[PDB]
């Protein structure tokens, strides 16, 4: 699924992104954004052979078992198949853990890149 | 458990090196000089130098991901001659030497993903005519050099998403016929530019080659790229900039 701008705010706020750990909604749009276009199955292989899954990128290292993934740690309890789902709760779910672990949203490169420290309430401005 | 590289792990069988997550304060000295697989991802490396990897000629693998480098020296590469595999991705990479990859004429693929890259040198991928892969998304990248991509007749993935392009130069993707799937998203094209043209035709073109990621079984996302503005790049035809074109 290829959501629109203000669906995917709508389907982030319903499951309790606004304001987690600090981040307002527009952070986690603006991540959804550049990580994936919003594009819930876009995968992206990595050198050391992990891949980061779905409309939150989120990788076979530590997060999610994709079965083909070494020194994996699946910290989320779920197969990285279930992060390219059209419902987004699994990786939201799974976000929430990964936002969790001490370094905020730095986790997410993309994000980093392009929205951190940006005026980020303009991804949901129109909604 | 590696005999020669401390506290490194080793499989002397594939004749692979795996210092992944150790602090390292240098690349180790007592490297195996037949090593083909080294994994340096995560070490905290600050820097590389021209002597840093001489003499490991038989690197076929090599994995300097999530480290902290932030240039390399034109020779850093010079002996690696039998390179496949170059991960440089996650760094705070601001530019790359010319001639940086001259010697790796076997790369298939090369991961730059997620460094500050502003621009391209001259003519830098020119020697890779076997790459099947490069990754260039989330860096800075303000505009692509005219020809950058005209040696890579055989690369299959191409990824831009995430930086600074307001256009490609006329022709940028002419000599890619084996291109399967290119990035482009999360740019800002001008689409007031004359350059657009070429690029919006080339979508739709190929538009089953513009996706949203670099893996497999992803359906197209052809009027996932956008302009500036907010139109749909594909849209828009020599007709939509009669006025400025």
């Amino acid at each position: 699924k290829v959501f629109g701008r203000c669906e995917l705010a709508a389907a982030m706020k319903r499951h309790g992104l606004d304001n987690y750990r600090g981040y307002s909604l527009g952070n986690w749009v603006c991540a959804a954004k550049f990580e994936s276009n919003f594009n819930t199955q876009a995968t992206n292989r990595n050198t050391d052979g992990s891949t980061d899954y779905g409309i939150l990128q989120i990788n076979s290292r530590w997060w999610c078992n994709d079965g083909r993934t070494p020194g994996s740690r699946n910290l989320c309890n779920i197969p990285c198949s279930a992060l390219l789902s059209s419902d987004i709760t699994a990786s939201v779910n799974c976000a929430k853990k990964i936002v969790s672990d001490g370094n905020g949203m730095n986790a997410w490169v993309a994000w980093r890149n392009r929205c951190k420290g940006t005026d980020v309430q303009a991804w949901i401005r129109g909604c | 458990t590696c005999e020669t590289v401390t506290g490194c792990t080793c499989n002397e069988g594939k004749k692979e090196v795996d210092c992944q997550g150790k602090s390292l304060d240098s690349v180790p000295s007592g490297i195996p000089a037949d090593t083909e697989k080294l994994d340096l991802q995560s070490t905290g490396l600050a820097t590389l130098s021209d002597a840093t990897f001489r003499g490991l000629t038989k690197l076929t693998w090599l994995n300097l991901d999530y480290n902290q480098l932030q240039t390399l020296s034109a020779g850093v590469f010079d002996d690696l001659t039998e390179l496949g595999t170059l991960g440089l991705a996650n760094n705070q990479l601001a530019s790359l030497p010319l001639g940086v990859f001259d010697h790796l004429t076997q790369l298939d693929k090369l991961y730059l993903g997620g460094n500050q890259l502003k621009s391209l040198p001259s003519g830098v991928f020119d020697r890779l005519t076997k790459l099947k892969e490069l990754r260039l998304n989330t860096n800075q990248l303000q505009s692509i050099p005219a020809g950058a991509f005209d040696k890579l007749t055989n690369l299959q993935t191409l990824s831009l998403s995430t930086n600074q392009l307001q256009s490609v130069p006329h022709g940028a993707f002419d000599r890619l016929g084996k291109l399967q799937t290119i990035t482009l998203f999360g740019n800002q094209f001008d689409c007031s530019r004359c350059e657009t043209l070429y690029l919006s035709q080339w979508i739709r073109e190929n538009s089953n080659k513009v996706k949203d990621g670099t893996g497999q079984n992803l359906h197209e996302s052809p009027d996932g790229v956008t302009c500036s503005d907010g139109k749909v790049v594909r849209t828009v035809t020599n007709e939509t900039l009669k006025y400025e074109c």
